[PDB]
């Protein structure tokens, strides 16, 4: 069953999303959050974007480590709840990943699902490319034409992380 | 949505009156349910309890004023042998108005409720005869 | 309101992102370049109204290269009776289609 | 300007040299002559392949061989 | 193929470094042991209480400037198209911009710890 | 389509429903914003990448930036939410109820 | 839609060159030189008929020229290219710079037994002209015929009937 | 705040809408609403006081939520179509989503919830910003993908907003709560027309602006935040009190002032797609919106409620504020009907 | 509706087809109404300072009045053009499909027949 | 490139042999219909290749380059 990795690895994303997207407490929130952004790259790294994986992999580690230390500062509790310490939470995770389940298992029955769009069962392996790319690869040349051709693009994303430092700097002043 | 009241419409006027009370009786009870879900939503209930009961209470109050408003006019359609006539459907909707008094344990209501949702029913009966659009498709 | 600047000032700010049939860098193609191609010279200057059912032709051909739906669906059915025949025991897999194969080069 | 040069050399030397080594590295591509070197360089790399034209008959500056001496050379990258 | 194997294999060899480390000895397990350590004496309060930071606007700062210079990064790449002016322009822009950023951070006194 | 586009639809409507309904915490509602920023990024990069788009790699890390745009935003607008009030529950900002 | 035309599996049969990558990257030089015209024709044929199916025998053509440049090379000077493709064999990265001794003998083996001249730099890379006698595909896209345009608009304009025409507006 | 950090702030919002207006590309799109939300947060926590805090964080998170499902939009529609061009989708799911984002960003109901607290929450420079500019950005996105949207999803939003906004209006004493209502009613009345003709859109958008921009000035000048301040008005400076009457008459929709010009042409616009119930059922609504006007007018101007004696001192002190276009805003909001087929310029 | 119209030549306030149409005269009445809007305004401008609103500032009603009148005329000028258009594509649209918009008879009232409703 | 393409289409010659061989006794069903409806050639698909091969050559082909160290 390794032709199916992608499917397996999609898999324990969503696992980790219904694991965060429960809410227990936002320390196993962040940790749930490194794992679902661990097999993301992960996927997207089997489909050929290694440098777009291994860029929003370290994007999300730096954030995500950043929120860990605002909520050990500021929102904390006495009794953090794991997952089973809240009913609500642990219901709904519960509920989360047998709903996920049951998706699988229909769709690992007659190959096919319908889920307001329309999914084959197959795996992705199908749908790749038969032919090489010569001795570039496309993402990477994809991503360096942003200076060669995407000037308005460079110029408004600079404009706007510099006026969000400037926000950052004038929300949080008091006076 | 659109599945229930074509259900409704497509059954002929005073032929089947058990059909017509049922499809009636499904939508009074899809009005109630989408009803009790934003009461519930915007007004938390203090327990579970509190909740499903109003839940329950709104969707059988819908639910028994439809069935009767269809009960009744599907009644005036075989009565009078008259099936395209609104007239039919005025006394269905006054019939579905003392329902709601009768549920809401009040006099005045019920008389407001029987004049308001009988001029309601006759002017869905008119634009149904006279092919009036609610929803028009622009064509100009 | 959509005031065009760019084609006013004839200034070039996105339109080179737009399609996949513009100028990539060091003459990439896109997997669908010539049904996008074909979909865009078919339905350039007739208008939406006439090109939704003018060119749906080649935006459906575009559309099947897009997603291989239909692809899709021809596999699965090749790949369900072929499983089937072989529960049943009707059918032998060739040897080309085994690993003994000896291919080309 | 003597003054807030040595002045501002004293108390931080690090901006200082920060400033001189983004000021040069600003002014100094618009004066060097090899800008244009790495250009052709640039433009001289083989990443696709010479797809050939047709021969319709008048074509003199494109060859019929590699080996022809029509065509764009680079025995200035050899040179340097 | 392998990558899976070798984190397959550094993980057994972590995990299992703690179950030899736990089964092995003898273990004696009592209601004072176990306590958290204070230097002696028990503490007042709990840990799980808010501890009040002070870095908030560099812990922002840096949140936008590890994603603003990873657009840099393809910069090596960028050296490889034809368009040069254009590419040498665009980077130096984005750079620039970062170090108005970080002055504008700077003489506004942003990287001052509160209190 | 396909079945990892499936997962990743899926993976988004789990962060829209967690998000959709608060458990009085603030940052747990950024939590699933950023998942369902994450989620966006993995189906956009997946679909450039499937189709060869070459030209449209610009797309998603850019999208990434402005990720922050908002989401480091969201903490400056907790800083003083807590410098409000002790905590950063969400029932404690109902003063414009009136 | 319409049945897929594939060419039987007799047609495709063609003894292939069937030497290893670091034996052609060896040889790839000379190869490229001195037989140019019939890959150039076929690659020609490739970027005009966009069809794989349409390019057989050139691609035969090109198979035969090779394996003719092959056995001209095994006739003459068998060991010092022995040599040469052992030692690009040997490394990684098949790199060029790392056996120029045995290529230079390879070179002046074969320049002085063959009269073949290894081209300079940037030489392989240049485009060339075909001169090919097949005609030039009118329609090789298989599109179909094109909708006709909407009428554009012509004539002098004229001044409003009677103005604006809006309710009580007289202009 | 800075003044040169303001004039900047106020040019990188004008520049987002720019972005958005003049952008031929879904992904510019999406960062000139990035860019216009992040820099109109700040404008809204101007004087640093807990109510300011509040609404900017129900501002921003509904602004997030609705530029996530915007962009799965964008991202559902490039998967069904493969390009990027700003124009009519190809897919029904990315249209309701698109349709359900842009009534969050213009607040439309049942997405309303945010709009009368955050108005009330900022000052009022902020509110007029927010309920004027901050509304021209999803109404071009919405004239840009016309093809596209559902017509049951758009008229049940318009005639939904247009209800509850004029059910909300009558309930409420502060002044930037009334205007937050009406703004939702409006955006029903402008959403309502949309599918058959944009131009009626357009002139409506633009009379809306005038209005609520001329409304939200002589509120400056007068320097009112409920009613109680809006009746004492008449002490100071009656001239304002028949200014703030002759608007709020013109936004009730009576002839012959200029408030009954979008609405009565945008009913010329549903007879002839042979829509008569809905825009009787529009107009009935609107009157409730005329109602809570009118009660606005009965307190401010017709009659004379006690005052105290403070406002003897300022008897002795003219106006000094910077009172802008005001004059020629008000002629516009009154007295613009005899020029009618001047909207043909909008086409 | 008639965007794509401006497709080919977008953002112009008046084209090269806007200088064959005759310009509105200086004698407009709906110039005059917008100059009075301007006077109208220098009124208020005057009325809500605390000014004379007959006397104080007459440079300041002059200069309301002029920037009026050079809007509204340049407005106006757009208005006659935009409908010159629609009268245009109008009749160019139905001389081009003479089978959509098929001539009529025009019948007499001694053949045709009215049904009469008497009121007694 | 002549060897890819006399590869890929030895490859679909023999993917549509066997596919006679397997659906000949489905109803309504037609041998070698293509998808697509104009009779231009396009790029094989991974999945009209090696659809009827052992998995041993898929993660060879469509995840070898990739999982190649
Ligand atoms: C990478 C570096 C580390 C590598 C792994 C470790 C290397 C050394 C492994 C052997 C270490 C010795 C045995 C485990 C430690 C025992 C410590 C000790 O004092 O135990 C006392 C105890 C005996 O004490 P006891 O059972 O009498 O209990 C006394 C305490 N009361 C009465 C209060 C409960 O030993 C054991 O329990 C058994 C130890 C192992 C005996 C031999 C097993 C088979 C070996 C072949
Ligand atoms: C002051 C209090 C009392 C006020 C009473 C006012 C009058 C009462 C009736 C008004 C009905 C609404 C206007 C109808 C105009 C019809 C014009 C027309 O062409 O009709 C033919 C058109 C015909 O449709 P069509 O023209 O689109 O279709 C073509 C024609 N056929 C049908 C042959 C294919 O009629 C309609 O479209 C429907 C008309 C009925 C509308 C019912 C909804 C409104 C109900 C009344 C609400 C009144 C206000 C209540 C609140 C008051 C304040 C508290
Ligand atoms: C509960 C807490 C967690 C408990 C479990 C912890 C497990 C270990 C966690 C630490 C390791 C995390 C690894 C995350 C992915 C890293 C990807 C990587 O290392 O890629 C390197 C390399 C990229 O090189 P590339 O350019 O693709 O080369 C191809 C051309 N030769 O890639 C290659 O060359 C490709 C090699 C094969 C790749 C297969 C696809 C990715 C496999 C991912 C496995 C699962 C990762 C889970 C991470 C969880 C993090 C919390
Ligand atoms: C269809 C829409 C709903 C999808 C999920 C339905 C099952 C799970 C929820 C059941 C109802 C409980 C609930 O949501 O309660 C609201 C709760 C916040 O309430 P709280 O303050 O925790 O406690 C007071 C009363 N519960 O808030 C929460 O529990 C928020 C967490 C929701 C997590 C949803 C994601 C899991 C996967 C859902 C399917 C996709
Ligand atoms: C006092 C307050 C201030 C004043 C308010 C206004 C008062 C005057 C207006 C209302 C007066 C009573 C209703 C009108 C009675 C006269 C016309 C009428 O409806 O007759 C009954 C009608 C008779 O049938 P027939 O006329 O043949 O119907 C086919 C023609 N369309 O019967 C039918 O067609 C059957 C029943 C049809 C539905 C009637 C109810 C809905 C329509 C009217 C409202
Ligand atoms: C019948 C009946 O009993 O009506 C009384 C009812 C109030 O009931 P209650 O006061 O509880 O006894 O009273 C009501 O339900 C309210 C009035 C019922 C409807 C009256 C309709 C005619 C009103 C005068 C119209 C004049 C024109
Ligand atoms: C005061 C308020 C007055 C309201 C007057 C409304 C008059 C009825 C308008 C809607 C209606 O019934 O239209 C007739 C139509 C049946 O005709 P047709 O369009 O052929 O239906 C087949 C579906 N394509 O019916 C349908 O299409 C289905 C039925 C629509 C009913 C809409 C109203 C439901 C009840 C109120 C909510
Ligand atoms: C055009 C050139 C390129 C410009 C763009 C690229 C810049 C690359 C380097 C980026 C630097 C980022 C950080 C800059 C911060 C400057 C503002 C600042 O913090 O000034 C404070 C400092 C005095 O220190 P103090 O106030 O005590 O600081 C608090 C704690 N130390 O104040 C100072 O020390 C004075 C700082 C300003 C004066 C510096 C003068 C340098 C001269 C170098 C030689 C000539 C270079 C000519 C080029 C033009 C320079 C303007
Ligand atoms: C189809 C698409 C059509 C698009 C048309 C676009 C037209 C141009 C853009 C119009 C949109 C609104 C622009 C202005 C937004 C609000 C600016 C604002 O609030 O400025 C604040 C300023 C404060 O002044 P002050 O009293 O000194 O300060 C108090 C302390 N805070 O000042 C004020 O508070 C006073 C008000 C200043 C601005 C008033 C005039 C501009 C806005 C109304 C439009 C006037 C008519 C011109 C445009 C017609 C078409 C809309
Ligand atoms: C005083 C007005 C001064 C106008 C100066 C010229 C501005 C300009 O270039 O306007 C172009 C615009 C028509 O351009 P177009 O491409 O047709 O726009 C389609 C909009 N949906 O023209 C217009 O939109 C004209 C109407 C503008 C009205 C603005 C104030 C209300």
């Amino acid at each position: 069953m390794m032709t199916y990795i992608v499917f397996i690895l999609s898999i324990i994303f969503v696992m980790g999303f219904v694991g965060f997207s429960s809410k227990p407490s936002p320390i196993y929130g962040g940790l749930g959050l490194i794992v679902s952004g661990g097999v993301g790259c992960g996927i997207v790294l089997n489909f050929g974007g290694s440098f777009l994986g291994l860029m929003v992999f370290l994007i999300y580690l730096g954030g995500m480590m950043v929120v860990f230390g605002y909520t050990t500062a500021m929102a904390t509790e006495q009794y953090p709840e794991v997952w089973v310490s809240n009913k609500v939470v642990l219901g709904t995770f519960i509920t989360g990943l047998l709903m996920e389940f049951l998706m699988v298992y229909y769709v690992l029955k007659d190959k096919e699902v319908e889920i307001v769009f329309k999914f084959n069962g197959m795996g992705d392996w199908v749908i790749y490319d038969t032919g090489d790319s010569g001795f570039f690869s496309e993402e990477a040349m994809g991503i360096a034409a942003l200076y060669s051709y995407g000037t308005w693009l460079v110029i408004v994303t600079g404009w706007s992380l510099l006026i969000g430092v400037v926000v950052i700097m004038e929300i949080t002043r008091g006076n | 949505a659109k599945t229930l009241l074509h259900q409704y419409w497509d059954i002929p006027e005073g032929t089947e009156c058990h059909r017509k009370t049922y499809a009636a009786t499904s939508i009074g009870g899809a009005s109630g349910l989408v009803v009790s879900a934003y009461s519930v939503a915007l007004k938390t209930p203090t327990s579970f309890l509190e909740g499903v009961a109003r839940t329950g209470r709104y969707t059988f109050t819908a639910a028994a004023i439809g069935a009767i408003f269809g009960l009744t006019s599907c009644i005036s359609a075989q009565v009078r042998e008259k099936p395209d006539d609104p007239l039919n459907y005025l006394i269905g909707g006054c019939a579905g108005g003392l329902t709601l008094g009768a549920r809401t344990r009040s006099y005045g209501i019920g008389a407001a409720a029987c004049a308001y949702m009988g001029l309601t029913a006759a002017l869905v009966k008119m634009g149904q005869l006279e092919g009036w659009k609610v929803f028009a498709e622009p064509k100009v | 309101p959509f005031f065009d600047v760019q084609k006013k000032l004839g200034v070039d700010l996105d339109h080179w992102m737009t399609i996949q049939s513009a100028e990539q860098p060091h003459r990439i193609p896109a997997r669908c370049h010539a049904f996008e191609k074909e979909w865009i010279e078919c339905a350039h200057g007739i208008g939406s109204i006439r090109a939704e059912k003018e060119c749906k032709i080649e935006f459906e051909d575009f559309r099947e290269c897009l997603l291989r739906q239909k692809t899709m669906k021809r596999l699965n059915a090749i790949k369900r009776q072929r499983d089937k025949l072989i529960k049943e025991g009707k059918y032998t897999p060739p040897p080309h289609h085994s690993g003994q194969e000896d291919l080309r080069p | 300007v003597a003054a807030f040069l040595k002045n501002v050399w004293a108390k931080e030397p690090v901006l200082v040299a920060s400033f001189a080594i983004a000021g040069l590295a600003v002014i100094l591509p618009t004066l060097s002559p090899y800008t244009k070197y790495s250009l052709m360089i640039n433009r001289a790399t083989p990443y696709n392949y010479p797809v050939p034209l047709r021969d319709d008959g008048n074509m003199p500056d494109v060859p019929s061989h590699p080996q022809d001496p029509q065509g764009p050379s680079l025995e200035w990258l050899k040179r340097l | 193929m392998n990558l899976m194997i070798t984190l397959l294999t550094n993980f057994t060899l972590a995990t299992l470094l703690v179950t030899i480390a736990f089964w092995l000895p003898q273990l004696n397990v009592y209601s004072e042991k176990t306590s958290p350590y204070e230097c002696g004496f028990d503490p007042m309060g709990s840990a799980r209480l808010p501890f009040s930071m002070k870095f908030f606007l560099v812990a922002i700062t840096f949140l936008l400037f590890d994603l603003e210079i990873a657009l840099l990064l393809p910069l090596p790449w960028a050296s490889q198209t034809t368009n040069l002016n254009t590419m040498l322009t665009m980077a130096l822009l984005l750079i620039f911009l970062l170090a108005v950023s970080l002055a504008y951070e700077w003489t506004q006194k942003g990287l001052e710890w509160t209190e | 389509m396909s079945l990892v586009y499936m997962n990743i639809m899926m993976a988004f409507t789990v962060s829209l429903t967690g998000l959709l309904m608060y458990r009085s915490h603030l940052m747990s509602s950024l939590l699933c914003l950023e998942g369902m920023m994450l989620s966006l990024f993995i189906l956009a990069t997946l679909m450039i990448l499937n189709s060869h788009f070459t030209l449209a790699s610009m797309m998603p890390i850019i999208l990434l930036v402005f990720a922050a745009c908002e989401a480091a935003l969201g903490l400056s607008l907790l800083v003083m939410v807590s410098n409000t009030y002790g905590t950063d529950y969400v029932q404690n900002l109902n003063l414009l109820q009136c | 839609p319409g049945i897929v035309e594939l060419p039987s599996l007799e047609d495709l049969k063609v003894q292939e060159v069937k030497v290893s990558s670091s034996v052609l990257k060896a040889a790839a030089h000379h190869y490229g030189a001195q037989c140019d015209k019939p890959n150039k024709e076929f690659m020609l044929c490739r970027w005009e008929e966009k069809d794989p199916r349409r390019c057989l025998e050139e691609g035969k053509l090109v198979n035969q020229c090779a394996l003719e440049f092959f056995r001209q090379i095994k006739r003459h000077c068998a060991e010092p290219f022995t040599e040469y493709w052992t030692c690009i064999d040997y490394s990684g990265l098949q790199l060029f710079r790392r056996c120029r001794k045995e290529q230079a003998q390879f070179d002046k083996c074969v320049l002085d037994k063959l009269g073949w001249v290894r081209p300079d730099l940037g030489e392989l890379s240049k485009v060339t002209k075909v001169k090919t006698d097949r005609p030039l595909p009118e329609n090789p896209y298989h599109s179909r015929a094109r909708p006709e345009p909407n009428p554009e608009v012509e004539g002098d304009l004229k001044p409003a009937r009677h103005g604006s025409r809006l309710f009580f507006w007289t202009m | 705040m800075n003044p040169i950090i303001l004039i900047i702030i106020l040019m990188t919002v004008m520049l987002g809408t720019i972005i958005v207006m003049i952008s031929t590309h879904w992904l510019l799109i999406w960062i000139g609403f990035e860019m216009n939300m992040l820099a109109i947060i700040p404008i809204m926590m101007k004087k640093h006081n807990p109510r300011a805090t509040e609404a900017s964080t129900k501002y921003f998170l509904t602004q997030s939520t609705a530029s996530m499902l915007l962009m799965m939009a964008i991202i559902i529609n490039l998967m069904f179509s493969g390009q990027w061009t700003v124009m009519k989708l190809f897919n029904p799911m990315a249209s309701m989503l698109m349709t359900m984002a842009l009534a969050m960003k213009l607040g439309m109901a049942p997405f309303h919830f945010w709009v009368p607290e955050v108005t009330q929450g900022i000052p009022l420079s902020s509110g007029l910003i927010l309920l004027t500019w901050q509304k021209l950005a999803p109404m071009s996105v919405l004239y840009q993908i016309l093809p596209s949207i559902n017509l049951d999803l758009i008229l049940t939003l318009s005639i939904l907003s247009i209800t509850i906004g004029g059910w909300g209006g009558l309930n409420q004493t502060q002044l930037r709560k009334i205007m937050a209502y009406s703004s939702i009613a409006h955006m029903g009345w402008m959403t309502a027309v949309l599918l058959y003709n944009p131009t009626m859109t357009l002139l409506n958008l633009i009379i809306y602006i005038i209005m609520t921009s001329t409304m939200f000035t002589l509120f400056m000048a007068n320097s009112t935040t409920t009613t109680l301040s809006l009746s004492h008005t008449w002490n100071k400076a009656p001239i304002m009190t028949i200014l703030v009457l002759i608007t709020l008459l013109s936004m009730g929709g009576l002839p012959p002032l200029s408030g009954f010009m979008p609405k009565w042409m945008i009913i010329q616009e549903m007879t002839k797609n042979d829509s008569i119930i809905l825009p009787t059922l529009m107009a009935i609504t609107a009157l409730l919106n005329l109602y809570f006007y009118m009660r606005l007018t009965y307190s401010t101007a017709l009659t004379m409620f006690p005052s105290t004696n403070n406002m003897k001192m300022k008897w002795q002190f003219p106006t000094t504020k910077r009172m802008t276009l005001l004059p020629t805003m008000t002629v516009l909001s009154t007295m613009l009907l005899p020029l009618t087929p001047i909207l043909s310029i909008l086409e | 509706m008639m965007t794509g119209r401006q497709a080919r030549a977008p953002l112009q306030f008046l084209p090269d087809e806007a200088r064959s149409l005759p310009p509105p005269k200086l004698t407009d009445p709906r110039l005059a109404y917008i100059g009075f809007l301007g006077y109208c305004s220098g009124l208020i401008d005057n009325a809500i300072r605390r000014r004379p609103v007959l006397s104080a500032g007459l440079h300041r009603q002059f200069l309301y009045i002029t920037s009026f009148v050079f809007v509204g005329y340049y407005l106006l000028k757009r208005q006659d053009y935009m409908y010159a258009v629609r009268d245009h594509d109008m009749f160019s649209y139905i001389k081009s499909h003479p089978e959509d918009f098929p001539e009529k008879d025009k019948k007499t009232y001694r053949e045709v027949f009215e049904e009469f409703h008497p009121v007694r | 490139q002549a060897e890819k393409d006399r590869r890929v289409l030895q490859m679909l010659r023999e993917n549509l042999e066997e596919e006679a061989t397997i659906m000949k006794d489905v109803p309504g069903w037609k041998v070698g219909e293509s998808v697509f409806h104009t009779t231009r050639w396009v790029t094989p698909m991974m999945g009209e290749l090696y659809g009827l091969r052992t998995g041993e050559e898929i993660l060879s082909s469509t995840y070898g380059f990739i999982w190649y160290t």
